[PDB]
């Protein structure tokens, strides 16, 4: 229903100066906020959004309050001063979800009969992208339970737009553009293999969770088989590739015969006019 | 230098001789020396015959190691990067 | 050379031996360059007389090669044969690198609290007030 | 230490130190012109052949009476030795041509598998192999002759047998050609084979001589020494 | 085969008498041809360097 | 004269300093470069 | 009269090799700035162009 | 700087290439192959 | 020589048809195939300043036919031929191997299983006497192709598309590389 | 079995098929019908090689077999990547 969303990050921004509201003064859990959305073909955009107040105490995850007139009022205006926009969903900033949030997000659905949320981190510093989107469907169960309503994990990312970036760019003002040709690529080496093996790791320790635990939802149903589309190379010792060390050295082959010619016109780029004016700032200098 | 020049130079270099071969060249045609010599190439003779077999196994490539560690040298290429400004 | 004479167990050979080495050492100093091990055996040859006057010969071709700083511990350990001599071009180099090795320690053991400090040894620190 | 004897280039290898900046050019090219000369006597032919090839171009400057002929001269031998060697009518001078100092007909003679010829330049010019001073060159270069001969039939034939070239090149037996081949197997010249049940020479060629896996590897020489020229340029670069 | 030419080389043990080939190799060609003109420029140099020294 | 010789050596090392002040000209290099 | 020259010269061969040490990081910064100054220039035609003829 | 040990001690130029070829070898070249069409 | 019209009499000029015999005795080789099929066959005003003498477009039809025995009573015909020759006579020997290499050349690269047997039996006798003869021009540095023992297979070689080129590069950026290495190392002293 | 044997025999097939020689050839193409298995038709020596399959049910001790195989990849994979970044380490600046 929701084939990827295009997220700009000014209503990133527009939950962060609620955040900043919310810091302020008496914190119970967190931030429950109206998604607006542009939503055009199966993918989704969004340009702004606005909050809404909400307080929840925990004792059977059901006392939690939102102001639907208010709701109404400010989209009422936003879609006056821009029909372009409709609501999308919600957000929140606690990145761990509970088990409130599928009343959250069914009882908001009745607007628009989709609400996508939005993980958000105010505090980011080990994951990859924010913008996270959930739908609820169902696929009722294998034991075709009473209506398991689950949230199910849509692809995401940060959008794109022409001329967003140009208060960005200029705040940051510590970027390094186009470092191509240093370091970038050592600095996605380290990142990727020691931050996706140990998303692997953690992988297999929710395998140890199997072993020790995990009866709940055990999964023998995509587990295995997105892992068998991973084990379409099953990576064992005596390394099984006889018939891949000459497509390596096919690889090797051209950019090496680049490397040679090239550089060698490069050494001859380089000794020409350092020679020449070399010995013209030598013996001319005096 | 000569015996042990045998023992580099008429077997595991060629494909097989006959005892007639090795009794010209090794003399005293039966030692324990000529046997010696057969035994110290780490092969074992049949009857009036010495094969030269079982050498140069696998037709070995060094797979992709020489691909992982010149780039390990193109390692150093960049530091010729960096070191000039 | 004439260095592997010396397999005879009196050393009576072995001091004709450095007779001949400091007399013909003009010409041969790619030798010992084989004989440090020879060198090390006969200077850790206590009641053997000759161990000092190795030390010598030792400082003498390590400073031809390169080894001027086991030539120093050579010229520490050569007894008051070394000692002896302070009027030279080899001597005034030695005793520059002697005393940059005395100074070093000296900034190294400067910065120790109250002791702790590496052994200086008394023929380094004996030639500084003997200069 | 030339003429007046050797292992003083020996008292050198437990001490050898050269220059931290290479000196005049001149100066440069005539020590490792030395070195090179003495590596001819250690028949040392790796590290010679590049080294005096390095001091033969790199002293362009002499006087019309020759001397860079006579470097070349005295240079040239124990390339001639190697095995192999190009042809020495780029530095045929007629002076040069009288004096028959490095003699264009001993040259002529390696590309020949001549033996008489070959042995008269030898007796008939030991005259002139006294100003050679070299006669290492001889009881080795005979040798090389024969070699030469065997080089030129093995890479001009696929397969050739003892039959051919063991009394061809009048070896008088098949099993003296055999302890040739031997040793340039053992020189790794030639990949043959000998069947040793009829007298046959079951020689071969190896296969793959396609770009593979051979010059990606040379290239690291290639661009190493690119690089090292890069560098040079940068250090040519920080003298004013 | 001898005169003219499809690339039909001569196989007498495959049956399909394999007509294969690479015609796009330019990428050593134009670099070649690129070296044997800077080879010259740099002999065209050598004039100045020996010249403006001594 | 042991710092007597030291002192001479490390007087040779003003021709260490010709390299700075050509690595000073490097830095004034591009300077008009990016003013420009 | 020698104590005085080292006690100099050495100080200044230090100072020497501190700015030579720097300068290089420097004139690494600077190429910095100009690639920030490429993109600068690359960025004057990107969405319109106007075509007229030079005369 | 020019001795230092040394005081003491188009034409064929180039046709010397294949004149190796034409010295040693192939003197009597069409006097063999020109009579290969009668002796055999 | 090529443009052969222009050049009509002159009172320096002999016979005009000699100057054309003898721009074609220059112009079949260094000529490659396709250029040496449009110049010497394709030639519209040539065709008749060699259809005076028979033996010279005998000797172009003849080379360009192909054949193993007309080859060699066509190469006597031009032996007979260069010899009579001013300034070209000394120069005999290199012409008619020169001949040989192209022929040979053209017609090796084409088959694989080739025996020499196969050659000699329509060359005239080959079966010791082009033995030396293609034994000289491959060792001469010319020619790659494989000489065998009685197993007799000759084994041709690549085009020069991937291989053989990946040498004159480095062949030229040590030598005349290195000597402007020595001008590089011309600084200090 | 062990990762994939790369060429599998007709014994193999016929082995667990109980079946005879000529019909493995029938079945691999009748898995093509299928549609599970994208393979190759490796039968110059009737030894079959192999492409991706639709998976089956993975058991406790293949839980902890892949665990072995897997972990195997993820800390070898690791390992030796943190042993290339660590000749990659020294040209950062």
């Amino acid at each position: 229903a929701v084939q990827k969303v295009v997220v700009h990050p000014l209503v990133l921004l527009s939950v962060v100066d609620h955040f900043n509201r919310i810091g302020k003064v008496g914190n119970q859990k967190r931030v429950v906020g109206v998604l607006l959305g542009s939503w055009q073909k199966k993918v989704l955009d969004v340009s702004n959004s606005f909050a809404v107040p909400f307080d929840e105490d925990d004792k059977d995850d059901s006392v939690w309050f939102l102001d639907h007139d208010y709701l109404e009022n400010m989209y009422g205006m936003f879609k006056k001063v821009n029909a372009r926009e409709r609501i999308v969903g919600w957000y929140h900033t606690g990145p761990k979800l509970h088990k409130n949030d599928i009343a959250i997000n069914e009882l908001m659905k009745r607007y628009c009969p989709n609400s996508v949320l939005v993980i958000i981190d105010v505090k980011p510093k080990d994951l990859g992208l924010p913008t996270e989107a959930y739908i609820s469907v169902e696929e009722v169960h294998d034991d075709g339970t009473p209506t398991s309503k689950t949230f199910e994990h849509v692809t995401s990312e940060i959008g794109a737009e022409e001329a967003e970036e140009v208060g960005v760019e200029h705040l940051l003002r510590d970027i390094k553009d186009t470092t191509v040709g240093t370091l970038s690529q050592r600095i996605t080496n380290q990142v990727h293999g020691l931050k996706g093996l140990n998303s692997k790791l953690l992988d297999i320790r929710s395998y140890l969770e199997k072993v020790a635990t995990g009866k709940l939802p055990i999964n023998h149903q995509i587990i295995y088989q997105l892992q068998d589309v991973f084990n379409l190379l099953p990576d064992v010792s005596l390394q099984e590739f006889v018939k891949a060390f000459y497509l390596k050295t096919n690889d090797q082959m051209v950019v090496v015969y680049l490397a040679s010619l090239i550089r060698s016109v490069v050494a001859l780029h380089n000794l020409i006019n350092n020679k020449i004016a070399n010995r013209d700032a030598e013996k001319k200098e005096g | 230098t000569i015996r042990d020049e045998i023992a580099g130079c008429i077997e595991k270099a060629y494909e097989k001789i006959l005892f007639t071969e090795a009794t010209r060249i090794l003399f005293f045609n039966t030692p324990k020396k000529m046997t010696d010599y057969a035994k110290k190439r780490g092969w074992v003779l049949g009857p009036n015959n010495y094969y030269s077999f079982a050498s140069q196994q696998q037709k070995p490539e060094d797979t992709t190691i020489p691909s992982t560690e010149l780039a390990k040298q193109v390692i150093e290429y960049a530091r010729q990067l960096e070191m000039i400004v | 050379g004439i260095i592997s004479l010396l397999d005879e167990d009196e050393p009576q050979l072995k001091e004709f031996a450095l007779h001949k080495l400091n007399a013909v050492v003009n010409d041969f100093w790619a030798e010992i360059s084989e004989s440090v091990d020879k060198i090390e055996v006969l200077y850790e040859d206590e009641g053997f007389r000759s161990r000092q006057f190795a030390a010598l010969v030792a400082s003498k071709v390590f400073y031809h090669l390169g080894a001027f700083e086991e030539s120093l511990n050579y010229a520490l350990g050569a007894g008051d044969l070394f000692n002896v001599n302070d009027n030279s071009e080899y001597v005034e180099t030695i005793i520059a690198k002697c005393i940059d090795h005395y100074t070093k320690q000296c900034v190294e053991n400067a910065d120790l609290p109250e002791g702790e400090k590496k052994p200086i040894d008394q023929r380094l620190e004996g030639i500084v007030n003997k200069m | 230490y030339l003429h007046y004897s050797l292992y003083d280039q020996a008292e050198k290898l437990v001490s050898k130190s050269v220059f931290p900046e290479q000196a005049n050019n001149n100066e440069w090219a005539r020590y490792l012109y030395y070195t090179g000369r003495i590596k001819a006597i250690q028949l040392e032919y790796s590290e010679a052949r590049r080294t005096m090839t390095n001091a033969l171009r790199k002293a362009p400057q002499h006087t019309a009476v020759g001397f860079k002929q006579t470097v070349h001269k005295l240079l040239i031998v124990v390339e001639l030795l190697l095995g192999e060697i190009p042809d020495r009518l780029q530095f045929r001078q007629p002076s040069l041509k009288r004096s028959l100092m490095p003699y264009f007909l001993l040259t002529q003679a390696v590309r020949t598998g001549n033996l008489a010829k070959f042995n008269q330049v030898l007796d008939q010019f030991g005259e002139k192999f006294q100003a050679d001073g070299t006669y290492t060159l001889i009881i080795r270069l005979r040798h090389n002759v024969i070699k030469t001969g065997v080089r030129m039939i093995s890479l001009s034939y696929s397969r050739i047998s003892l039959a051919d070239i063991a009394q061809k090149l009048q070896l008088d037996s098949p099993e003296d050609a055999e302890f040739i081949v031997a040793k340039a197997i053992r020189d790794g010249v030639i990949e043959a084979s000998i069947n040793h049940e009829k007298g046959y020479v079951q020689s071969k060629e190896m296969i793959d001589i396609y770009s593979t896996r051979e010059p990606q590897l040379a290239f690291h020489q290639r661009i190493s020494f690119c690089l090292d020229i890069h560098n040079m340029s940068v250090k040519a670069m920080r003298f004013p | 085969i001898l005169d003219k030419k499809f690339h039909g080389i001569l196989d007498q043990g495959e049956g399909v008498l394999i007509i294969f080939d690479e015609p796009p190799v330019d990428k050593t060609y134009e670099a070649a041809l690129e070296t044997i003109q800077n080879m010259s420029k740099v002999v065209d140099s050598l004039y100045n360097k020996a010249k403006k020294l001594t | 004269y042991l710092s007597k010789i030291e002192e001479l050596q490390l007087i040779v090392n003003d021709k260490s300093q010709n390299l700075r002040r050509l690595q000073a000209q490097r830095n004034e290099l591009n300077a008009k470069v990016r003013l420009l | 009269d020698l104590y005085s020259r080292y006690k100099k010269l050495q100080q200044e061969l230090e100072f020497l090799e501190v700015q030579e040490e720097y300068i290089k990081d420097e004139q690494k910064n600077l190429k910095k700035e100009f690639l920030h100054a490429q993109e600068e220039v690359k960025r004057i035609q990107s969405i319109p162009l106007v075509i007229g003829q030079f005369l | 700087m020019s001795e230092k040990k040394q005081p003491v001690d188009e034409d064929n130029w180039d046709d010397d290439n294949v004149e190796d070829d034409f010295s040693n070898q192939l003197r009597a070249e069409l006097e063999k192959h020109g009579y290969k069409m009668e002796t055999s | 020589f090529l443009d052969t019209v222009s050049t009509f009499t002159s009172y320096e000029l002999m016979d005009y048809k000699t100057f054309v015999t003898y721009t074609v005795y220059v112009s079949m080789i260094a000529l490659e195939r396709p250029d040496l099929r449009e110049k010497v066959i394709k030639g519209a005003e040539i065709l008749e300043v060699l259809h005076s003498l028979p033996a010279v477009r005998q000797y172009l039809f003849s080379l360009y036919e192909c054949r193993y025995s007309v080859f060699f009573q066509s190469l006597a015909v031009v032996e007979q031929e260069m010899k009579k020759d001013w300034l070209f006579a000394p120069h005999y020997r290199y012409y008619v191997r020169e001949m040989r290499i192209h022929a040979y050349s053209q017609l090796l690269e084409s088959y694989r299983s080739l025996t020499l047997g196969y050659m000699a039996e329509a060359f005239g006798v080959g079966v010791e006497f082009i033995d030396q003869e293609l034994s000289r021009f491959i060792a001469a540095g010319r020619l790659h192709c494989k000489i065998d023992k009685v197993n007799e297979i000759v084994e041709t070689n690549r085009p020069d598309s991937k291989n053989w080129q990946y040498q004159e590069t480095i062949k030229k950026g040590d030598l005349l590389l290195n000597r402007v290495q020595k001008l590089s190392r011309v600084i200090n002293m | 079995r062990p990762a994939n044997h790369r060429q599998l025999t007709f014994e193999e097939i016929a082995k667990s098929a109980k079946i005879t020689v000529n019909e493995v050839e029938l079945l691999v193409m009748k898995a093509l019908s299928v549609g599970l298995v994208k393979g190759s038709i490796d039968e110059v020596d009737k030894r079959v090689h192999m492409t991706w399959v639709q998976p089956r049910v993975l058991d406790l001790q293949q839980i902890k077999g892949m665990k072995d195989r897997l972990e195997f990849w993820c800390t070898d994979v690791k390992s030796m990547e943190m042993l290339v970044e660590h000749q990659a380490h020294d040209i950062l600046t």
